[PDB]
């Protein structure tokens, strides 16, 4: 849409941080 | 490289599904950007990607 204004995806999507957190939780329990 | 009357911008053209009022020519986006046309000739809006 912008000017040369562009927007990178993050590297680990959602999914995979709420998976990150998933495996933290899960350690943690 | 589009010119209506006196936008001339250059993107791709879309089919849109916008609703102008009978007098609107133009859209605009929210950072003063033009979104859409209206073609003159045929009274459809056109979507500028
Ligand atoms: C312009 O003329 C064409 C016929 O050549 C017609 O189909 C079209 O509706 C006209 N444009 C407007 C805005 O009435």
């Amino acid at each position: 849409k912008f000017n040369g204004l562009t927007v990178l995806p993050p590297l680990l999507t959602d999914e995979m941080i709420a998976q990150y957190t998933s495996a933290l939780l899960a350690g943690t329990i | 490289n589009f010119n209506f009357n006196g936008l001339t911008g250059t993107g791709v053209l879309t089919e849109s599904n916008k609703k102008f009022l009978p007098f609107q020519q133009f859209g605009r986006d929210i950072a003063d950007t033009t979104d859409a046309v209206r073609d003159p000739q045929t009274l459809e809006i056109l979507d500028i990607t």
